[PDB]
RNA sequence: CCCUCGCCAAGGAACUCUGCAAGUUGGCCCCGUAACUUCGGGAGAAGGGGUGCUCCCUGGGGUGAUGAGCCCCGGGGAGCC
RNA sequence: UUGGAGAGUUUGAUCCUGGCUCAGGGUGAACGCUGGCGGCGUGCCUAAGACAUGCAAGUCGUGCGGGCCGCGGGUCCGUGGUCAGCGGCGGACGGGUGAGUAACGCGUGGGUGACCUACCCGGAAGAGGGGGACAACCCGGGGAAACUCGGGCUAAUCCCCCAUGUGGACCCGCCCCUUGGGGUGUGUCCAAAGGGCUUUGCCCGCUUCCGGAUGGGCCCGCGUCCCAUCAGCUAGUUGGUGGGGUAAUGGCCCACCAAGGCGACGACGGGUAGCCGGUCUGAGAGGAUGGCCGGCCACAGGGGCACUGAGACACGGGCCCCACUCCUACGGGAGGCAGCAGUUAGGAAUCUUCCGCAAUGGGCGCAAGCCUGACGGAGCGACGCCGCUUG
RNA sequence: AGCGCCGGCCAACUCCGUGCCAGCAGCCGCGGUAAUACGGAGGGCGCGAGCGUUACCCGGAUUCACUGGGCGUAAAGGGCGUGUAGGCGGCCUGGGGCGUCCCAUGUGAAAGACCACGGCUCAACCGUGGGGGAGCGUGGGAUACGCUCAGGCUAGACGG
RNA sequence: CCGAGGGUAGGGCCCGUGACUGGGGCGAAGUCGUAACAAGGUAGCUGUACCGGAAGGUGCGGCUGGAU
């Protein structure tokens, strides 16, 4: 949850 | 009155501490049996005079610390090693209990 | 300057998060949308249980970018981010509460009920 | 949509000054006498002392320190004053 | 402050009160300290009214403050006979 | 215009057969590290914190003498840009 | 010795074993069909989901100074009110709820030589001299508002210094005791506030101190559910020293040193649950349960925090973060029903936006009195028990 | 004046309609053309401003068995040893007094429950009084049994 | 300094759900064979192993809860 995630 | 107990000496292994062992009976409530059933209190030994196997009486107390809640009022007995290695036995059971 | 595969914050509480522009709803071929243009996008990241979820495809009203925009009185703006609110075709917002200033393009541009929502408007 | 709890939250903040500006002087003073305790300056050490212990119990008065706060404070604040000056000189003055 | 006053026990349109030492701060029909007599205030038995007296002179003596009518049910006791 | 090189607003693979190429990361110290496994590994997984200079206190070693000096490995405290 | 019933069903039939099932009592119930009256009870068990509107905590002019207003005159006093302000006391009680909590939380018995307690009671002593501030008010910006900033005046039980020291507090001595208990001596430090009448005196208040009483805090023994298909857990961890902190003990908190502490007598973990007096059943032993009433605990939209204070880390007080909702004149601001009614959502399902302070009780006050959705009553509902009718 | 019910358990039976249909049902079971078991009717049983149903608790369930159960073949002896903790443990004498027993004493709030009396015309509800236990604190006592400590024995056990 | 919480990264537990897949239970009158109950027509059961549409068969060892 930045900023993109893996998930 | 302030609760008066008396156990043996278990741990010598802390600084004006030592561990007292006490043991009480009782009937069971719904089995009648008398029954066994043990506690350990951290007893303040401020003269640092008292040993393993000791037998002694610990009196209830002011907190001297966290947990450390009686005094060692008086000895009682005195090299009483063989309370200490049962109870240091089965302390050394639990390793086998394990998986 | 937001263009397709540009990621975006979700000024709002409609439970996205960050939206990526798949089209910039201007015309016929617009390379850019700045504050006040509606794009389309797909949701990439939302919090359980909210309005949207990820893998929508919603249109939002970009409410500001780190692109500083300039204004006729020879003055700029630009802010830390590249935000959005969710929308949908009446233009208005589908949330409740928008979150962080908007630029004030959106007043003249449209968005009423958003800029009174915005907790500051520069 | 009232009350006179805004009036006792007006008095709070009154009496919360008043009593934040007496401990102030409290601790300057205390550690101003045991810094003096430990160069000993014996004399202005106990000069200094004594005009804790007036302000400490002068606290006590009101609803700034309870008594045994004030005497708590009190008993360390000499009892660090005369071992300090052990390391030095006679004490020369009062409040001992 | 501790007082002395009327817990009232009974059922709806009966009542019945217990003269009682209890904390001011109690509730009016909570734990009380002790009881000093009982008081039937619709006059429907013969001795609707009944105070210790040698107690109720010993919390009123170390402190204890009556209510209003309940100082009158100790009176009409007569617990301030000099 | 070509080669080799440097930087670039906003975006950030949308380029393209393919992130090709080039970015990124990067040494040491410390913390920490998953599936699974043949129990060795996977592992530098991942991820993170530290890194300069000044002053003060201090532990151990080599040499020598047990000391000074010289040399090696450290620990704590307060600061400066 | 006041207390103990059993039956159906496996077979062609039998005895046994063994499960299933029924007759009993119970409920904060709900549902169907039905319904006349009264009494005493009792009624969101689900979303501790979300809430429109009124109300649920104020009071004292016998502490102080004013603005207004009427009352008796000389714009001077007195007076009655009235409105905020300053200053007291109350708002920490009472009322709600059961989310959290398997805990010294509760229960039960104890410890405090380790402690506190406003108003009350009892005994002792005292209230003597000076000074000062801030609101109200006057003046000036801002705003739709909430509302606030600035400058200047002033009183008091408001703040401060000095004096007095019955006393009390502190360090160091010695005495008794024996964990910080009770003495004592030198040094050192700490008091106050006035108002109202009927005035060589009373009354309400003030001040330091001792004791009582009451309400608390803290500590320990024993007791307190399910899963071992949770078996190992632990770095403030366990002890020590010094110090901080508090009313007070304590790793409660920090520095350092020691390497300890706990666990099959179930540690750690997971699940569920507020606990009790009691309630239901039962021959008892036991089982099940903890709604209404009483006791204790916990929470006050979700969290963190302290302030004021005898007492709160405070439901209708304050600060900050979050989620939500709201008004707005679009610049900006507000809110916290698990108080009493009431709305909506959920659900099989659970009430009146009633009356009153007359009574009991509580806050304030010299008192009259004011406030009191606590409370006392009324309302709805065969929800329950009891009584009564349709002869 | 209503509601349930009338096969057995379980108190209350006949007629018609239906024909493994429609339906009933807590368990066993009813309905296939003469159904006291389905549906209606008459009659009957039981309760009565209630009567039934669903849900849940205890009871019957001696079916978690302390009171108060079992394990050859019904469900149930570990495949067999060895042994840790633990549980249990022979005859005699003495010390202590922990268990255990006795007496006194403090606590065990109110409410509730129970007995007595009384107040609302009775009752429910409500008031007054009486009776207390267990558990735990303290003080005193008893010492058979269990425990501990000390001393002796030889019948268990081990050894030559 | 601590600090609600927000953020980055990586673990553990639990619940729901998932193309497809595995057997299980149940279901008045389906298809195949007849393994078991009689010496059930190869005594049965059994642990294991291998095989076979299916019950099952066979091997090794065990049991009688086996007929005569
Ligand atoms: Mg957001
Ligand atoms: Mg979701
Ligand atoms: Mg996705
Ligand atoms: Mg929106
Ligand atoms: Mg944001
Ligand atoms: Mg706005
Ligand atoms: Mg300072
Ligand atoms: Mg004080
Ligand atoms: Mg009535
Ligand atoms: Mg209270
Ligand atoms: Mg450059
Ligand atoms: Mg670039
Ligand atoms: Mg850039
Ligand atoms: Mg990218
Ligand atoms: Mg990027
Ligand atoms: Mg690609
Ligand atoms: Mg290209
Ligand atoms: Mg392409
Ligand atoms: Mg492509
Ligand atoms: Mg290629
Ligand atoms: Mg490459
Ligand atoms: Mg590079
Ligand atoms: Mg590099
Ligand atoms: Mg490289
Ligand atoms: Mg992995
Ligand atoms: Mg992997
Ligand atoms: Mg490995
Ligand atoms: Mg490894
Ligand atoms: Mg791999
Ligand atoms: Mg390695
Ligand atoms: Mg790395
Ligand atoms: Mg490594
Ligand atoms: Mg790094
Ligand atoms: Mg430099
Ligand atoms: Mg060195
Ligand atoms: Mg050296
Ligand atoms: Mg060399
Ligand atoms: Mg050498
Ligand atoms: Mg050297
Ligand atoms: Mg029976
Ligand atoms: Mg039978
Ligand atoms: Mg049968
Ligand atoms: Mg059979
Ligand atoms: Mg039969
Ligand atoms: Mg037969
Ligand atoms: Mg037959
Ligand atoms: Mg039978
Ligand atoms: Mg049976
Ligand atoms: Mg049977
Ligand atoms: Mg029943
Ligand atoms: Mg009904
Ligand atoms: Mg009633
Ligand atoms: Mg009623
Ligand atoms: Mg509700
Ligand atoms: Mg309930
Ligand atoms: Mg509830
Ligand atoms: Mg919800
Ligand atoms: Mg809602
Ligand atoms: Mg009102
Ligand atoms: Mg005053
Ligand atoms: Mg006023
Ligand atoms: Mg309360
Ligand atoms: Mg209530
Ligand atoms: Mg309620
Ligand atoms: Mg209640
Ligand atoms: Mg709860
Ligand atoms: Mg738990
Ligand atoms: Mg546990
Ligand atoms: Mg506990
Ligand atoms: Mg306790
Ligand atoms: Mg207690
Ligand atoms: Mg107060
Ligand atoms: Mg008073
Ligand atoms: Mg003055
Ligand atoms: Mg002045
Ligand atoms: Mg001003
Ligand atoms: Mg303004
Ligand atoms: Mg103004
Ligand atoms: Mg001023
Ligand atoms: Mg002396
Ligand atoms: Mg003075
Ligand atoms: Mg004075
Ligand atoms: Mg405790
Ligand atoms: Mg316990
Ligand atoms: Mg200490
Ligand atoms: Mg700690
Ligand atoms: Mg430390
Ligand atoms: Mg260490
Ligand atoms: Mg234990
Ligand atoms: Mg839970
Ligand atoms: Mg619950
Ligand atoms: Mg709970
Ligand atoms: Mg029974
Ligand atoms: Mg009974
Ligand atoms: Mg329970
Ligand atoms: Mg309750
Ligand atoms: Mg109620
Ligand atoms: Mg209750
Ligand atoms: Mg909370
Ligand atoms: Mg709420
Ligand atoms: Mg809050
Ligand atoms: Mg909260
Ligand atoms: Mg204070
Ligand atoms: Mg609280
Ligand atoms: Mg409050
Ligand atoms: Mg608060
Ligand atoms: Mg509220
Ligand atoms: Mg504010
Ligand atoms: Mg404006
Ligand atoms: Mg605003
Ligand atoms: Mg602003
Ligand atoms: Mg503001
Ligand atoms: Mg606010
Ligand atoms: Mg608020
Ligand atoms: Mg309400
Ligand atoms: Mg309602
Ligand atoms: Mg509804
Ligand atoms: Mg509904
Ligand atoms: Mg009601
Ligand atoms: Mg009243
Ligand atoms: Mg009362
Ligand atoms: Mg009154
Ligand atoms: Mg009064
Ligand atoms: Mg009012
Ligand atoms: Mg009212
Ligand atoms: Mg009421
Ligand atoms: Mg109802
Ligand atoms: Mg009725
Ligand atoms: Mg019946
Ligand atoms: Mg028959
Ligand atoms: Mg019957
Ligand atoms: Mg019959
Ligand atoms: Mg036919
Ligand atoms: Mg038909
Ligand atoms: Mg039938
Ligand atoms: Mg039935
Ligand atoms: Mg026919
Ligand atoms: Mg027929
Ligand atoms: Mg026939
Ligand atoms: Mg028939
Ligand atoms: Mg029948
Ligand atoms: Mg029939
Ligand atoms: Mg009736
Ligand atoms: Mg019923
Ligand atoms: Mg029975
Ligand atoms: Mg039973
Ligand atoms: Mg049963
Ligand atoms: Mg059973
Ligand atoms: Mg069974
Ligand atoms: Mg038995
Ligand atoms: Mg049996
Ligand atoms: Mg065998
Ligand atoms: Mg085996
Ligand atoms: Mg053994
Ligand atoms: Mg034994
Ligand atoms: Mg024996
Ligand atoms: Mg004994
Ligand atoms: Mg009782
Ligand atoms: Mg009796
Ligand atoms: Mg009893
Ligand atoms: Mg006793
Ligand atoms: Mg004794
Ligand atoms: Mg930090
Ligand atoms: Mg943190
Ligand atoms: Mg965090
Ligand atoms: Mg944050
Ligand atoms: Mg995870
Ligand atoms: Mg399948
Ligand atoms: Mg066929
Ligand atoms: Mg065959
Ligand atoms: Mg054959
Ligand atoms: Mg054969
Ligand atoms: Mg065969
Ligand atoms: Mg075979
Ligand atoms: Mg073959
Ligand atoms: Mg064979
Ligand atoms: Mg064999
Ligand atoms: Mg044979």
């Amino acid at each position: 949850a930045g900023x993109p995630h893996k998930r | 009155p302030k609760k008066v107990l008396t156990g043996v000496v278990v741990s010598d292994k802390m600084q004006k501490t030592v561990t007292v062992l006490v043991e009480r009976q009782f009937p069971h409530p719904l089995y009648g049996k008398v029954i066994k059933r043990s506690k350990k209190y951290l007893a303040h030994d401020p003269e640092e005079k008292y040993k393993l196997g000791d037998v002694v009486e610990i009196i209830e107390s002011r907190p001297i610390s966290k947990r450390k809640r009686f005094r060692v009022l008086r000895l009682v007995e005195s090299g009483r090693m063989d309370l200490v290695e049962k109870y240091l036995i089965r302390r050394q059971n639990y390793e086998s209990l394990s998986k | 300057m937001i263009q397709p595969q540009t990621y975006l914050e979700v000024a709002d509480n409609t439970g996205a998060r960050k939206i990526m522009c798949i089209r910039v709803l201007k015309g016929s071929n617009a390379k850019y949308a700045t504050v006040g243009d509606v794009i389309v996008a797909s949701v990439k990241e939302a919090i359980p249980r909210g309005a949207v979820k990820e893998g929508d495809v919603v249109k939002a009203v970009v409410v500001r970018t780190k692109k500083e925009i300039k204004r006729p009185d020879g003055s700029a703006i630009r802010f830390d981010d590249n935000a959005a609110v969710i929308i949908n075709n009446q233009l208005e917002p589908r949330g409740t509460r928008v979150f962080g200033p908007v630029a004030r393009e959106l007043r003249e541009k449209g968005f009423m009920k958003i800029v009174s929502l915005a907790p500051e408007v520069l | 949509r009232n009350l006179s709890a805004l009036k006792r939250h007006r008095q709070s903040l009154k009496r919360r000054l008043r009593n934040k500006a007496k401990k102030s002087a409290i601790k300057t003073l205390s550690k101003k006498a045991i810094q003096l305790a430990q160069e000993g300056k014996a004399e202005e050490a106990l000069k200094i002392m004594r005009k804790a212990e007036s302000l400490i119990d002068k606290a006590a008065k009101g609803s700034t320190l309870h008594k045994n706060a004030a005497a708590r404070r009190k008993s360390r604040l000499m009892r660090k004053v005369r071992q300090l000056l052990e390391a030095a000189g006679a004490p020369l003055i009062g409040g001992g | 402050m501790v007082k002395i006053r009327l817990a009232r026990f009974g059922s709806k349109h009966n009542p019945h009160y217990r003269i009682v030492v209890t904390d001011a701060r109690r509730k009016r029909d909570g734990k009380y300290i002790e009881k000093i007599g009982y008081y039937d205030p619709r006059k429907t038995t013969p001795d609707w009214l009944k105070v210790d007296v040698e107690r109720a002179r010993y919390w009123l003596s170390v402190g204890a403050q009556p209510t209003d009518t309940a100082r009158r049910l100790l009176r009409q006791a007569g617990v301030f006979r000099q």
